[PDB]
């Protein structure tokens, strides 16, 4: 009765879940963008009407592409620069006490020892300010990687600041963004789109806070891939930002020193005028009332008589225990013990400064048996940066108390990417289909 | 009526709409199915969208169809696959619904295509011969 | 060499659900293959449960028993489970899991046939 | 009759078969042509199998039997390449007997094949003319 | 007969195992003569 | 047996068995290793 | 330019096989070209003894020197050899290895002529 046949039509706009690799496209750095494809100055987008798709932001596949691209571009900008090799020997200290704080007594050590040079026959003395984390003692010091493994000097000329990248996906497969507000990174998003690539997102590392990041356009955002268990972080997004001023004030100096045919070495010679901690600045009204709004969207999943308290972090490594960044190419740990300390029950101009401090042995990635020898900068710097979100953890959350302390945490860089690439996914086209009508053969 | 411009739909506009009407917009979707260890990926990645549009094109070739966006088949339409009428299919219903709804009998819809094919072109054949 | 492999349970209460796993080696199961289960007890002797098709997912089952059996296939795993509901005294049995199909050439003349009918496995139904 | 599963012979093994029985399962030899340093070895490998395909579909396609699997021509059958009747052929030999027989009058047959298809094509464009 | 010892080369040890093992490659086009006419 | 011309004595001959042969053997000497750091991270094992 | 030389024994016994190769340069032997065999005797004059077709093989005799007359073409070093079996004292001769053909185009007219006529061999007969 029926007398119906099958039909097959190719092009049918049908996609399904799928993992693929992304390329480049971009508008001396560490971040090459030589390799990376110019982008297109008029980017193209399509509203999918009556289409409602699932979204998940914890089995993304973009951020483990994004996390192995950021640290294959890391160890390629190193690969033609010099090798402190000879940099293992037996240093002679004393204390630096020339025009220094009480607070920085002990920091810095004024090292002397021998150094090869451009004949291998000869030796020179040399001697170079250090910071008191770089050196262990063995009135005689080595450096701290010695007995690990020998390492790199960064290169004086590439910077370090990041810059925009965009990810474009190859042809037959398709961009899917979820345009919709309060979406909270996993379930069902009705309004969708179609793009050819997402928006410049700025590979920025840092940890225990989000700093130059995107803001939430209605208000602060938590999420958490299972808010029940402790054992998860809590990314909370802001809606505003709050300003945050960095500073090392020290005048420093640099010197070249010839350790072989065409390789130098840059020392600190010294420092002009005063000795004084390098700090950070916080508005206090600002961050009173960014908590506020933190502790009112907390309140809703940890019910309406809560008390929430702000602690100091745990413990463990300098990296995980402090907020790490980069500023202006030198690399600030610095204590945010006077931010996280509060507590909540429910019912002018001063600010906030961290004090904090400065290396130059890096290990940027967690991995053991490379480090990176930062070079000295020269002059005083300074820089301000946007607070646009937190990494919270909490703490114990046993039904015996009636209170929830949260601490911040990080170590991983993952959830750096994470907090940028969470309405965005990746499927691929089905053109053929196969459908009855009339019409026969 | 002279002078105003125009522009139409994208690449994948036609999603939500209905089958009979994302069936008119076809070949805007089939345009785009186209177009050092980097390289090596980059490569690998075009080299699998190439083989992908190479093995579609076979399948449809094998099948008789070959340079056809739509192409009428010989094979009836089983009952058991599918129980609706026409009225809530090209009307009713949308492209993802109808592959989500008929995903589990594929591939005994390609042999039957295939076998009927062989069979037609064999018929040709004996028939040519006289 | 294609070897059936039963496995589950030796013992079940009356009024719950049994559940038998055969896993399938030397061939895979998503081909054109009809996996049967079977049973043999003393006094009904051998008596055929259903079977299920690989490819299709195509399932069917003694009319006498009725709808208190589900059959599954795990083509990952290559292994195919029966699930029989409600299960009484009556159902102690030793259960075979089997395939019978034959080997031909495509629109032509018969080449082999075969059949392995696995060891089984005991299984008693009692509290 | 029921309850009883069925398999195929698949690859090459029909090639002991005759030429009459070995043409008559055509799609299964078909479907198989398609699908750091040793990265680079294995896209070679595969830029060669797919630029394989693409040279012999475009043998196919000069000769006008584009999208077909059996295609028989206009070009007559000289005798001086093969004297044996159908009967001797089609029954009493394989394949590759065959190739063996008239591997070395092969490119003048094809050179017809484009011509008279060349032919055909011009012969088919003055008709459309009137 | 004096038979003794060998070795040196390792391809014979890989050649002990690969014996009975060739690579070809498929050939789909071919021509015959049939009844049709085009 | 195997040779590629068993009438030349330039070519060796492949036997293969129908039947394995076992052969058990053995260093019996109790060693021991230890460890001599060289440069950075560079470790040199030797026979203590 | 398009070179031929001819190379072989040039003294032969009667009643045996002499062998002549001409080798080519400056064009390939596996096209659509005819490569024929030619001799000068005393008083005889020019005499064709039989070509071959380098594409397909296609090989013709003189009839006069019957069956004696044998040809082949190796396209890997570019060469075709001449086999002359039962040689007697009236093969005594000077052998060259021609071509002739001419450059035209597809559906149209004669664009130009070629004929090479290489040095050739002097070969006797004699025990
Ligand atoms: C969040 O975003 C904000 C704003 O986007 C970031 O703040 C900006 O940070 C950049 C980089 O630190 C800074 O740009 C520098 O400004 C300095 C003062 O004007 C410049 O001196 C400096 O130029 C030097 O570095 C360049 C490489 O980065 C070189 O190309 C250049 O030649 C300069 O280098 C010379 O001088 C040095 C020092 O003497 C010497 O060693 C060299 O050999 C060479 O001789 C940069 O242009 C912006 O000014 C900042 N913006 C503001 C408003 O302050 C912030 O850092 C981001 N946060 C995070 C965490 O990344
Ligand atoms: C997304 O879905 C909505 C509805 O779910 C689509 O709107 C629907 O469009 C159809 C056809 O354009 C409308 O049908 C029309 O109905 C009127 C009144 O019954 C009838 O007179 C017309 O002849 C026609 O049949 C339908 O009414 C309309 N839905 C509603 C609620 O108005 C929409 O088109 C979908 N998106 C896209 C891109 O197609
Ligand atoms: C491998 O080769 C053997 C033979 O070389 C094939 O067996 C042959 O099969 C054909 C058709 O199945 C038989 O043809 C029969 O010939 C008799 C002659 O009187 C005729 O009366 C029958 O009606 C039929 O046409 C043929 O006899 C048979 N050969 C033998 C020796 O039994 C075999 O099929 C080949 N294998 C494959 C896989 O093709
Ligand atoms: C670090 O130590 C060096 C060496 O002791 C200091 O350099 C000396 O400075 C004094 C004056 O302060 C000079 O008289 C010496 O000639 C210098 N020595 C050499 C080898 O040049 C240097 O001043 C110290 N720096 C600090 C910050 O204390
Ligand atoms: C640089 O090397 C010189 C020698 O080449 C060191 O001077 C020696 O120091 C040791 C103690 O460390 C004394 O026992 C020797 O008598 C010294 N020799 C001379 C010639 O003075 C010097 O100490 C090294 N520099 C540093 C900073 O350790
Ligand atoms: C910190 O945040 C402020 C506000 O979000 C940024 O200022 C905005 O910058 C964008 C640049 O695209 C302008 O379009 C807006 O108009 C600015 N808003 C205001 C209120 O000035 C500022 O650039 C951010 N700073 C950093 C370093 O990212
Ligand atoms: C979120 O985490 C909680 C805590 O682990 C999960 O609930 C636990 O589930 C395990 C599973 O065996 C039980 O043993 C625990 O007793 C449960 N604890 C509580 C407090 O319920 C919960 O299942 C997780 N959410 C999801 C979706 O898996
Ligand atoms: C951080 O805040 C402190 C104040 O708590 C600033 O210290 C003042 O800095 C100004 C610089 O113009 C001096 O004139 C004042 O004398 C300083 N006062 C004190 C008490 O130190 C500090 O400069 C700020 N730093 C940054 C980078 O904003
Ligand atoms: C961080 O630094 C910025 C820029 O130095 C400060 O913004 C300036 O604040 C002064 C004092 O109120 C104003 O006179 C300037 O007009 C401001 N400039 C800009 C560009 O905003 C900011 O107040 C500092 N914040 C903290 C917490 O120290
Ligand atoms: C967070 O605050 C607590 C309390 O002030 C810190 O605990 C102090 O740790 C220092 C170690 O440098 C001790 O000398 C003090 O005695 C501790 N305080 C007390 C009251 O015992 C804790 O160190 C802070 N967090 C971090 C990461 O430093
Ligand atoms: C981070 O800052 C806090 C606040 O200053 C530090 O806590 C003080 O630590 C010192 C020891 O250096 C104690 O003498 C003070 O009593 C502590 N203050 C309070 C209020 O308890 C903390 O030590 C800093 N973190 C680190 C790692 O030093
Ligand atoms: C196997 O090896 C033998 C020994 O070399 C080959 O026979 C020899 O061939 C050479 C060819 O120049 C002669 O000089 C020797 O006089 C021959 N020796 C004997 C004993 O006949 C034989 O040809 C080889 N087998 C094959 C198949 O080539
Ligand atoms: C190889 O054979 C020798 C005997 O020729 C073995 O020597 C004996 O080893 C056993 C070890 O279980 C001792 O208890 C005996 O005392 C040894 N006898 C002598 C005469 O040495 C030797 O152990 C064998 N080694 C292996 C690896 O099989
Ligand atoms: C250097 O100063 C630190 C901190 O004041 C002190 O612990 C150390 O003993 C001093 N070393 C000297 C004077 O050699
Ligand atoms: C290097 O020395 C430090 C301090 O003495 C020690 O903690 C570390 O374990 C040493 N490295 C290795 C690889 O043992
Ligand atoms: C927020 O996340 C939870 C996680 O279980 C999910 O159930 C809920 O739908 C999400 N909210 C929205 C608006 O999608
Ligand atoms: C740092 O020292 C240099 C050299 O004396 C001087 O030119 C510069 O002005 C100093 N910087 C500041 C901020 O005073
Ligand atoms: C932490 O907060 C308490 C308020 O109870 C205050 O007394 C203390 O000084 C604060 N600590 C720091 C380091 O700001
Ligand atoms: C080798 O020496 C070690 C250390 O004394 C001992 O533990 C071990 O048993 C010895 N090996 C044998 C085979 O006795």
């Amino acid at each position: 009765a029926e007398n119906l046949w099958v039909t097959v039509y190719y092009g049918v706009p049908v996609w399904k879940d799928a993992e693929t690799t992304l390329f480049c496209a971009s508008d001396h750095n560490v971040w090459a963008t030589h390799a990376c494809v110019p982008t297109d100055p008029n980017p193209q987008e399509i509203h999918l009407e009556n289409v409602t798709e699932e979204f998940n932001m914890w089995k993304n596949n973009m951020v483990e592409q994004m996390h192995t691209d950021i640290i294959s571009l890391w160890d390629q900008s190193l690969k033609p620069c010099v090798k402190l090799t000879p940099l293992c020997v037996t240093l002679q200290c004393t204390n630096v006490t020339n025009n220094i704080t009480d607070d920085m007594r002990g920091e810095l050590k004024n090292c002397s020892f021998n150094m090869t040079t451009e004949l291998r026959d000869k030796k020179q003395k040399v001697y170079s300010l250090f910071y008191r984390l770089d050196v262990v003692q063995i009135k005689e010091y080595r450096l701290i990687n010695c007995n690990t493994s020998a390492c790199t000097q960064a290169c004086p000329k590439v910077s370090f600041e990041p810059i925009p990248i965009h990810y474009c996906a190859p042809a037959g497969f398709a961009i899917l963004k979820c345009k919709d507000k309060k979406f909270n990174g996993t379930g069902p998003c009705p309004s969708v789109s179609t793009v050819q690539c997402t928006h410049g997102i700025k590979p920025v590392v840092s940890t225990q806070l989000l700093l130059n990041g995107s803001l939430a356009e209605e208000e602060v955002m938590i999420r958490s891939e299972n808010i029940t268990n402790n054992a998860k972080n809590i990314l909370v997004q802001f809606n505003t930002p709050v300003q945050i001023n960095c500073t090392r004030p020290n005048n420093n100096t640099r010197k070249s020193i010839r350790i072989g045919p065409g390789q130098a070495f840059y020392a600190t010679g010294d420092i002009i005028g005063d000795i004084r901690q390098a700090h950070c600045n916080v508005s206090k009204a600002t961050w009173n009332e960014t908590l506020g709004k933190v502790v009112k969207q907390l309140r809703k999943h940890f019910g309406n008589n809560t008390i929430i308290r702000f602690a100091n972090s745990s413990g463990g490594d300098l990296e995980v225990t402090t907020h790490s960044f980069n500023c202006g190419g030198e690399f600030f740990y610095c204590n945010t013990s006077g931010l996280f300390n509060s507590t909540w029950i429910s019912n002018s101009n001063d600010s906030i400064t961290l004090p904090c401090r400065i290396k130059q042995i890096i290990n940027m990635w967690q991995r053991i048996g490379q480090c990176m020898y930062a070079p000295p900068i020269q002059g005083v710097i300074r820089c301000v940066s946007n607070i646009t979100g937190l990494i919270l953890t909490r703490d114990g959350g046993s039904t015996n108390s009636t209170t929830e302390t949260f601490r911040p945490g990080g170590g991983d860089m993952r959830d750096n990417w994470r907090s940028e690439l969470y309405k965005y996914k990746v499927v691929k086209i089905e053109p053929l289909g196969v459908a009855p009508t009339r019409c026969k053969r | 009526a002279v002078g105003i411009g125009a522009v139409f739909l994208g690449f994948l506009g036609a999603a939500g709409s209905t089958m009979g009407a994302a069936s008119m917009t076809l070949t805007v979707q089939a345009r785009n199915l186209l177009s050092t260890v980097w390289g090596i990926k980059q490569l690998q990645a075009r080299v699998l969208a190439v083989e992908r549009y190479l093995r579609d094109q076979q399948l449809l070739g094998i099948w008789g169809c070959s340079g056809k966006l739509i192409c009428c088949t010989n094979v009836p339409w089983n009952s058991s696959w599918s129980n609706r009428n026409l009225s809530e299919i090209w009307d009713n219903m949308t492209w993802l619904q109808w592959d989500k709804e008929i995903s589990n009998y594929t591939q005994i819809i390609y042999g039957l295509l295939e076998e009927s094919q062989n069979q037609q072109e064999k018929n040709e054949q004996d028939l040519l011969a006289l | 060499q294609v070897q059936l492999q039963e496995s589950g349970p030796g013992l079940v209460k009356p009024s719950e659900t049994l559940s038998l796993t055969c896993a399938v080696s030397g061939v895979s199961i998503s081909g054109n293959y009809y996996w049967n289960w079977i049973r043999q007890s003393p006094g009904k002797g051998l008596e055929w449960i259903g079977n299920i098709h690989g490819n299709t997912a195509a399932t069917v089952y003694n009319p006498s028993l009725g709808s208190r059996v589900t059959f599954s296939r795990d083509t990952s795993k290559n292994q195919f489970s029966l699930r029989l509901d409600s299960v009484t005294a009556a159902d102690t049995a030793v259960y075979f899991c089997a395939t019978l199909y034959e080997f031909r050439v495509y629109m032509g003349e018969r080449i082999s046939y075969h059949d392995y009918w696995g060891q089984g496995l005991l299984v008693t139904v009692s509290a």
